Protein backbone atom coordinates (compact mmCIF):
# COMPACT_ATOMS: atom_id res chain seq x y z
CA UNK A 1 0.00 0.00 0.00
CA UNK A 2 0.76 3.53 -0.22
CA UNK A 3 0.07 6.37 1.84
CA UNK A 4 -0.27 10.51 1.54
CA UNK A 5 -1.54 12.19 4.90
CA UNK A 6 -0.06 16.26 3.77
CA UNK A 7 0.14 16.90 7.42
CA UNK A 8 -2.44 17.28 9.97
CA UNK A 9 -4.83 20.40 11.34
CA UNK A 10 -5.58 21.07 14.27
CA UNK A 11 -6.85 24.00 16.56
CA UNK A 12 -3.98 23.86 18.74
CA UNK A 13 -1.18 24.18 15.95
CA UNK A 14 -1.03 26.75 13.88
CA UNK A 15 -0.32 26.56 9.90
CA UNK A 16 2.06 28.84 8.51
CA UNK A 17 1.18 28.58 5.13
CA UNK A 18 0.72 26.17 2.84
CA UNK A 19 2.92 22.95 3.57
CA UNK A 20 4.66 21.21 0.83
CA UNK A 21 3.09 17.37 0.78
CA UNK A 22 5.03 15.37 2.76
CA UNK A 23 6.37 12.59 0.51
CA UNK A 24 4.50 9.47 0.31
CA UNK A 25 4.85 6.54 3.24
CA UNK A 26 5.28 3.20 2.14
CA UNK A 27 3.66 -0.08 4.08
CA UNK A 28 3.59 -3.66 3.28
CA UNK A 29 0.79 -4.91 5.54
CA UNK A 30 1.04 -9.08 5.71
CA UNK A 31 -1.27 -11.87 6.32
CA UNK A 32 -1.39 -14.51 8.94
CA UNK A 33 1.03 -13.23 11.88
CA UNK A 34 0.26 -9.62 12.06
CA UNK A 35 3.19 -7.48 11.46
CA UNK A 36 4.46 -4.33 9.58
CA UNK A 37 7.20 -5.06 6.41
CA UNK A 38 8.74 -1.85 5.72
CA UNK A 39 7.86 2.06 6.09
CA UNK A 40 10.26 4.27 4.44
CA UNK A 41 10.07 7.66 2.68
CA UNK A 42 9.99 8.17 -1.52
CA UNK A 43 11.58 10.91 -3.60
CA UNK A 44 8.35 12.75 -5.21
CA UNK A 45 5.36 10.75 -5.72
CA UNK A 46 4.00 7.21 -8.09
CA UNK A 47 2.53 7.27 -11.17
CA UNK A 48 2.34 3.18 -11.68
CA UNK A 49 3.50 -0.22 -9.84
CA UNK A 50 4.67 -3.23 -12.35
CA UNK A 51 5.27 -5.95 -10.07
CA UNK A 52 6.31 -8.99 -11.90
CA UNK A 53 8.97 -11.72 -11.66
CA UNK A 54 9.07 -14.69 -14.08
CA UNK A 55 11.51 -16.31 -10.73
CA UNK A 56 9.94 -18.03 -7.84
CA UNK A 57 10.48 -14.83 -5.88
CA UNK A 58 8.86 -11.91 -7.30
CA UNK A 59 9.86 -8.18 -7.45
CA UNK A 60 8.13 -4.77 -7.61
CA UNK A 61 8.79 -1.45 -9.16
CA UNK A 62 7.46 2.09 -8.75
CA UNK A 63 7.45 5.14 -11.24
CA UNK A 64 8.41 8.56 -9.73
CA UNK A 65 7.51 12.01 -11.33
CA UNK A 66 11.35 12.43 -12.29
CA UNK A 67 11.21 9.08 -12.59
CA UNK A 68 12.93 6.52 -10.54
CA UNK B 1 -19.76 31.69 11.23
CA UNK B 2 -16.16 30.96 11.54
CA UNK B 3 -15.41 32.74 7.98
CA UNK B 4 -16.84 36.35 8.89
CA UNK B 5 -14.15 37.67 11.19
CA UNK B 6 -11.74 38.79 9.37
CA UNK B 7 -13.91 40.55 6.94
CA UNK B 8 -15.59 41.39 10.66
CA UNK B 9 -12.90 43.34 11.39
CA UNK B 10 -14.86 46.69 11.82
CA UNK B 11 -16.44 45.30 14.59
CA UNK B 12 -14.71 43.04 17.78
CA UNK B 13 -16.98 44.76 20.58
CA UNK B 14 -18.04 42.31 23.94
CA UNK B 15 -21.25 43.10 22.63
CA UNK B 16 -21.03 39.99 19.85
CA UNK B 17 -19.20 38.16 22.75
CA UNK B 18 -22.42 37.99 24.65
CA UNK B 19 -24.38 35.98 22.29
CA UNK B 20 -21.86 33.25 21.80
CA UNK B 21 -21.52 32.85 25.27
CA UNK B 22 -25.84 32.67 25.44
CA UNK B 23 -25.16 30.10 22.85
CA UNK B 24 -22.39 28.61 23.46
CA UNK B 25 -20.43 27.75 20.62
CA UNK B 26 -17.75 26.82 22.31
CA UNK B 27 -15.23 27.37 19.32
CA UNK B 28 -15.59 30.79 18.15
CA UNK B 29 -14.87 31.76 21.47
CA UNK B 30 -11.39 30.06 22.00
CA UNK B 31 -10.56 30.84 18.42
CA UNK B 32 -11.14 35.11 19.41
CA UNK B 33 -9.28 34.41 22.52
CA UNK B 34 -6.22 33.46 20.33
CA UNK B 35 -6.13 36.62 18.75
CA UNK B 36 -5.65 39.18 21.13
CA UNK B 37 -3.61 36.71 23.69
CA UNK B 38 -5.59 37.22 26.48
CA UNK B 39 -5.39 33.16 27.34
CA UNK B 40 -6.99 34.05 30.85
CA UNK B 41 -10.90 33.12 30.46
CA UNK B 42 -10.14 31.03 27.70
CA UNK B 43 -7.93 28.68 30.05
CA UNK B 44 -11.43 28.34 31.95
CA UNK B 45 -12.59 27.24 29.09
CA UNK B 46 -10.18 24.38 28.31
CA UNK B 47 -12.07 22.86 31.34
CA UNK B 48 -15.55 24.83 31.61
CA UNK B 49 -16.54 22.76 28.45
CA UNK B 50 -18.10 19.70 29.05
CA UNK B 51 -18.68 18.41 26.28
CA UNK B 52 -15.68 17.26 23.96
CA UNK B 53 -16.66 17.11 20.03
CA UNK B 54 -13.76 18.14 17.75
CA UNK B 55 -12.19 20.60 20.28
CA UNK B 56 -11.09 18.16 22.91
CA UNK B 57 -10.19 14.67 22.58
CA UNK B 58 -7.08 15.66 21.21
CA UNK B 59 -3.80 16.87 22.68
CA UNK B 60 -5.42 17.37 26.06
CA UNK B 61 -2.52 17.59 27.95
CA UNK B 62 -0.56 19.33 25.04
CA UNK B 63 -3.93 22.07 24.95
CA UNK B 64 -2.75 22.58 28.94
CA UNK B 65 0.69 22.90 27.58
CA UNK B 66 0.26 25.18 24.74
CA UNK B 67 -2.14 27.88 26.73
CA UNK B 68 0.38 27.58 29.57
CA UNK B 69 3.23 28.39 26.92
CA UNK B 70 3.21 31.73 27.76
CA UNK B 71 5.18 34.71 29.32
CA UNK B 72 8.57 32.90 29.50
CA UNK B 73 10.67 35.66 31.02
CA UNK B 74 8.33 36.59 34.03
CA UNK B 75 5.05 36.73 34.92
CA UNK B 76 3.40 39.10 32.11
CA UNK B 77 -0.57 38.84 32.83
CA UNK B 78 -0.03 35.21 34.12
CA UNK B 79 -0.57 35.75 37.77
CA UNK B 80 -4.52 35.64 37.39
CA UNK B 81 -3.68 32.46 35.46
CA UNK B 82 -1.91 31.43 38.10
CA UNK B 83 -4.92 32.41 41.06
CA UNK B 84 -7.44 30.91 38.32
CA UNK B 85 -5.36 27.73 38.33
CA UNK B 86 -4.89 27.55 42.37
CA UNK B 87 -9.03 28.17 42.96
CA UNK B 88 -9.43 25.03 40.61
CA UNK B 89 -7.19 22.75 41.44
CA UNK B 90 -9.77 20.23 42.88
CA UNK B 91 -11.47 19.50 39.67
CA UNK B 92 -8.47 20.12 37.30
CA UNK B 93 -7.34 16.75 39.29
CA UNK B 94 -10.20 15.12 37.89
CA UNK B 95 -9.89 15.28 34.53
CA UNK B 96 -5.87 15.66 33.32
CA UNK B 97 -4.97 13.08 36.28
CA UNK B 98 -2.67 12.87 38.87
CA UNK B 99 1.01 11.64 37.12
CA UNK B 100 0.68 14.43 34.19
CA UNK B 101 -0.24 17.39 36.59
CA UNK B 102 2.67 17.05 38.81
CA UNK B 103 4.54 16.61 35.24
CA UNK B 104 3.01 19.99 33.91
CA UNK B 105 3.32 21.65 37.68
CA UNK B 106 6.95 20.90 37.51
CA UNK B 107 8.24 23.42 35.02
CA UNK B 108 6.04 25.74 36.04
CA UNK B 109 5.94 26.50 39.29
CA UNK B 110 6.92 24.55 42.23
CA UNK B 111 4.61 27.05 44.51
CA UNK B 112 1.96 25.45 42.50
CA UNK B 113 2.46 22.22 44.14
CA UNK B 114 2.07 23.59 47.64
CA UNK B 115 -1.72 23.90 47.10
CA UNK B 116 -2.00 20.38 47.75
CA UNK B 117 -2.09 19.90 51.63
CA UNK B 118 -6.15 20.79 51.19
Amino acid sequence: IVTEETGVPTTSISVNELSPTIINRIFIIDAKNKIISLNFVVSSAIIDIFSTSQSGKNITYLLTSEGV
Amino acid sequence: LESLLPYYHSRTTENFILELKEKNFNKVLFHIYKSENKYASALSLILETKDIEKEYNTDIVSITDYILKKCPPGSLECGKVTEVIETNFDLLLSRIGIEKCVTIFSDFDYNLHQEILE
